[PDB]
């Protein structure tokens, strides 16, 4: 499997080619979407009684 | 053969050391400054029941009103949540699936499991009767999970090691994804629907590509098998639940890991996991017969859900957001909120 | 009915229609024995199924059965009924193969409670080997000379002392996994099985009744 092997080897270099980025922006893209929505969000704060359709 | 394994481990090497540089801290330790989510408090709206066997894989709907529950029993019940009342009960020739998956257009349904056949039962029928449209197989093992790109696209996980884009229309496998170790156990679809991941028993998640039809991006750190996979409401980032008792944040940008959700009093394996509209929360299905709600930016116990007896197997958040659904093998389906 | 809630009136009838259906597959699902085949590939449950395709179905209680890779999926379902592990005594080599992946089997806790209905399979050929010269248990388990045939284990008439010491031998070494998890909740019923056999349906009936019997002994605490 030395072809097979040589294969996956160049998949690990196609993996690794990639340019990754910081992971304080990361957090940050995802705090700004968590409070973005979170007026339309209906689980963090149980919407009224009658807007509520489950009811 | 020595060359090229030489080669990938120091190759693997400077892929770890790239993520250490990117990794400057943790989730927890950037957003400290948040507060807590509070007390989430969820109850059983209503209780989904009449079937006759474990309910292994749920989808809701993207009318958020019709969800699929596919059960061992050899059923596929799709439940009105507004009604509770049952709108078709598809029998099943193969009594054993373990994935049902709803078409965001609403017009088919397709289950499977160890028939090694992804059927797609038609909802939307002249007659009015559920027949199979198509047999998608060509497969050697069970199929774990199946969702749907579209009304005639559909990712197949499976248990040939291999995950395939079917297309209903013709029924060839357009694009092969083969490169895990084992069992591919989930996969969830972006909401741009062009990339998706999935989770395999071979400790690895990847983020295959439906159009390259290759690897985009490997993570890993999970001790075990990978039962259930998720995305963020955005689509950049997502969460692993596995049978580690741990459910762990990667970051597609950042490629490497966020969060890990993990507590010595959770000492069981996940089984399903899904997110809130918003993604503040991380709704995540255990083996304790109970669900934990953490804080997906904190990794704490906002809530637990309890009522349900048996392993609560499938979990799924309605399309809009409206309210969480958990189907166990206790033969029932219940609706949080 | 007084039919008055429209397109609604029509979703309760829908839904009535599809309980009614719940409740008479119901009836056929309560009643049904559900059994597993973890035949090995040289097992012979070939045999088996084939007399199955013979004519699967006993009196009026159903029976269903599901025969089968490294399984993720065995410990996915506890509501099967027994086991079906179909063994090739024949072969004395893959015996020992067959007797580990019995262990294997025995001591899976997520299927603790489920007992197993062990077959010895082609026996026959096994009588025909050893009546030869040339089948020497002697080499691959060599305790066969330290065993002795037991007069509680009752043999056939007409039956080579040999033949029954050996076969004896197969049978408690399988059962040595059974006794020595005596855990009560599960037990194991080796027979004796052969191909072109119209009996080894029956048997199973018989075995599942049983265990069905236990279970109720269980529940009730009469055990």
């Amino acid at each position: 499997s030395i072809a097979q092997a040589r294969k996956l080897v160049e998949q690990l270099k196609m993996e690794a080619n990639i340019d990754r980025i910081k992971v304080s922006k990361a957090a940050a893209d995802l705090m700004a979407y968590c409070e973005a929505h979170a007026k339309e969000d209906p689980l963090l704060t149980p919407v009224p009684a009658s807007e509520n359709p489950f009811r | 053969l020595d060359q090229l394994r030489q080669e990938a481990e120091q190759l693997k090497n400077q892929i770890r050391d790239a993520r250490k540089a990117c990794a400057d801290a943790t989730l927890s330790q950037i957003t400290n400054n948040i507060d807590p989510v509070g007390r989430i408090q969820m109850r059983t709206r209503r209780t989904l029941r009449g079937h006759l066997a474990k309910i292994y894989a749920m989808h809701w709907g993207t009318d958020s009103r019709l969800l699929v529950s596919a059960s061992q029993d050899g059923k596929l019940i799709i439940w009105d949540s507004y009604t509770t009342n049952k709108v078709h009960a598809i029998p099943l020739r193969s009594s054993w699936v373990m994935t049902c998956a709803y078409a965001p257009s609403g017009n088919y349904v397709a289950c499977g499991g160890l028939d090694n056949i992804c059927s797609i039962y038609n909802l939307k029928t002249r007659e009015g009767n559920v027949r199979v449209s198509r047999e998608l197989a060509g497969h050697t093992g069970y199929l774990s999970c199946c969702r749907f790109l579209d009304d005639n696209q559909i990712v197949t996980s499976s248990g040939d090691t291999t995950c395939a884009l079917w297309d209903i229309e013709t029924g060839q496998q357009t694009t092969t994804f083969t490169g895990h170790t084992g069992d591919v156990m989930s996969l969830s679809l972006a909401p741009d629907t062009r990339l998706f991941v999935s989770g395999a028993c071979d400790a690895s998640a990847k983020l295959w590509d439906v159009r390259e039809g290759m690897c985009r991006q490997t993570f890993t750190g999970h001790e075990s098998d990978i039962n259930a996979i998720c995305f963020f409401p955005n689509g950049n980032a997502f969460a692993t639940g596995s049978d580690d008792a741990t459910c762990r944040l990667f970051d597609l940008r950042a490629d490497q890991e966020l969060m890990t959700y993990s507590h010595d009093n959770i000492i069981c394996g996940i089984t399903s996991v899904s997110f809130s509209k918003s993604g503040r929360l991380l709704l995540a299905g255990y083996d304790d017969f109970n669900c934990n709600v953490w804080d997906a930016l904190k990794a704490d116990r906002a809530g637990v859900l309890a009522g349900h007896d048996n392993r609560v197997s499938c979990l799924g958040v309605t399309d809009d957001g409206m309210a969480v659904a958990t189907g166990s093998w206790d033969s029932f389906l219940k609706i949080w909120n | 009915g007084c039919t008055l809630s429209a397109e609604d009136k029509a979703a309760v009838e829908r839904s009535k229609m599809i309980e009614k259906q719940l409740q008479k597959d119901k009836q056929v699902y309560r009643a049904t024995h559900r059994l597993l085949l973890l035949g090995a590939d040289n097992s012979g449950k070939s045999t088996i199924v084939k007399q199955m395709r013979i004519l699967f179905q006993v009196d009026k209680v159903n029976f269903h059965m599901f025969d089968v890779e490294r399984r993720k999926w065995i410990q996915c379902f506890n509501d099967v009924t027994a086991i079906i592990f179909v063994v090739d005594s024949s072969d004395y080599n893959r015996l020992q193969e067959a007797l580990n992946d019995f262990k294997s089997i025995w001591n899976n806790r997520w299927l603790r409670t489920i007992s197993v209905i062990l077959f010895l399979n082609k026996q026959d050929l096994l009588a025909e080997k050893v009546l030869a010269g040339k089948s020497k248990i002697e080499d691959y388990f060599p305790e066969f000379a330290r065993y002795t045939t037991p007069e509680d284990a009752t043999p056939e008439p007409g039956e080579d002392p040999r033949v029954t010491r050996a076969k004896y031998f197969i049978r408690d070494e399988f059962l040595r996994i059974s006794t020595a998890s005596g855990d009560g909740r599960h037990y194991c019923y080796p027979h004796f099985t052969c191909a072109v056999d119209t009996e080894n349906a029956r048997r199973i009936f018989n075995d599942c009744r049983d265990i069905i019997q236990r279970m109720h002994l269980r529940q009730y605490e009469l055990l």
